[PDB]
């Protein structure tokens, strides 16, 4: 089955460049274009470029010309978007996508996230929330750049930044008999800082 | 970059409603070369219709397109849950494709009051100098709340950090997260915190509290 898996969520500098990738699998790589967009939170989305791997050609909206570069590489089934000169409004997420019947988007990779700050990588502080079904839950604080996954042993909350540091919070409902008896943890997890956190939530006193 | 405009922006429907969205092209665009996608939150759009009418695979027979010209429209029979997403136009007859601003979609439901539950700050964060109060307002339609953080009886505005789900999967309603942070010293120097939600299910306030002295 076709498939477009992209590079990672990545936070870069204001002023420098970075470069994701597209890998292709499950369909003859040359006989197909890939498309590139950016869509800001909120918004539709705006198409940069194509690349064309069968003859290397790219083709870009006249207001990406000279910030992108699309390429691709044969031999790997990957196509590569460099953005460079890189500002706050280049944060986005971006997709790349197949061009099908009549310039139909028929599958989606699963987009890249480009955070553009001069904000410093933080890991988060995190924090249990104790007090017949119980409400607990973990206040996950402080860290730079999103994102985090939260897993216990449920509601988990988008993050709000506030002075370069997200906030975010997620909430497990269990039955009485478990928790304090039980030990309850919620599992945090910051992949750019390459960091985790076991949080047991701890009863107060 | 041929505009295109689709209405309405933002629109609910019921389970079993009719729907019908609209987008208008401020210029004419081969049916050929229009197409819809669907979009949920979180994950990357996904085809939906091509080419005016054609379901792409996967897509249920509830769904149709039509159109020509510069007026093309998706229609949805009867409205399920997993139907609630932002909808989206593309025309490719021209490059630079473009595509429409989106059609949100959501699922109305009878309203549901909210389940309310208060945290303290926990020692390890006052530890480090600070002091966050949390309060979750679980499971409530519709979304609109009014989330009031009260200080010894005396309302406190600043330092409040508000985020929504978008709505649940299952029984399409919202939960909120409502994070008051002070200082450790701030804190320290008050008894009793309370959050308190305002919503339309309620003709009073849904309360709750802690003290310093429990
Ligand atoms: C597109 O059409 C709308 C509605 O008639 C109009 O007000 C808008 O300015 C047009 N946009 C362009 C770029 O011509």
């Amino acid at each position: 089955e076709v498939k477009l898996e992209e590079s990672g969520p990545e936070l870069v500098k204001p002023g420098a460049s970075m470069k994701m990738s597209c890998k292709a699998s499950g369909y003859t790589f040359t006989s197909y274009i890939i498309h590139w967009l950016k869509q800001k939170p909120g918004q539709g989305l705006e198409w940069i470029g194509y690349i064309n791997p069968y003859n290397d050609g790219s083709k870009y909206n006249e207001k990406f010309k000279g910030k992108a570069t699309l390429t691709s590489d044969k031999s790997s089934s990957t196509a590569y978007m460099e953005l460079s000169s890189l500002a706050s409004e280049d944060s986005a997420v971006y997709y790349c996508t197949r061009n099908y019947g009549s310039d139909s988007l028929d599958y989606w990779g699963q987009g890249t996230t480009l955070t553009v700050s001069s904000a410093k990588t933080t890991p988060p502080s995190v924090y249990p929330l104790a007090p017949s079904m119980v409400t607990l839950g973990c206040l996950v604080k402080g860290y730079f750049p999103e994102p985090v996954t939260v897993t216990w042993n449920v509601h988990t909350f988008p993050a709000v930044l506030q002075s370069d540091l997200y906030t975010l919070s997620s909430s497990v409902t269990v039955p009485s008999s478990t928790w304090p008896s039980e030990t309850v943890t919620c599992n945090v997890a910051h992949p750019a800082s390459s960091t985790k956190v076991d949080k047991k939530i701890v009863p107060r006193d | 970059d041929i505009v295109l405009t689709q209405t309405p922006a933002i629109m609910s429907a019921s389970l079993g409603e009719r729907v019908t969205m609209t987008c208008t092209a401020n210029s004419s665009v081969s049916s050929n070369y229009f197409h819809w996608y669907q979009q949920k939150p979180g994950s990357s759009p996904k085809l939906w219709i091509y080419s005016t009418s054609n379901l792409a695979s996967g897509v249920p027979t509830r769904f149709s397109g039509s159109g020509s010209g510069t007026s093309y429209s998706l229609t949805l029979s009867s409205m399920e849950a997993e139907d609630a997403a932002t909808y989206y136009c593309h025309q490719y007859h021209r490059s630079p494709p473009t595509f429409g601003s989106g059609t949100k979609l959501k699922m109305k439901r009878a309203d549901a009051a909210p389940t309310v539950s208060i945290f303290p700050p926990s020692s390890e964060q006052l530890t480090s100098g600070g002091a966050s109060v949390v309060c979750f307002l679980n499971n409530f339609y519709p979304k609109d709340i009014n989330v009031k953080w009260k200080i010894d009886g005396s309302e406190r505005q600043n330092g409040v950090l508000n985020s929504w789900t978008d709505q649940d999967s299952k029984d399409s309603t919202y939960s909120m997260s409502s994070t008051l942070t002070l200082t450790k010293d701030e804190y320290e120097r008050h008894n009793s915190y309370t959050c308190e939600a305002t919503h339309k299910t309620s003709t009073s306030p849904i309360v709750k509290s802690f003290n310093r002295n429990e």
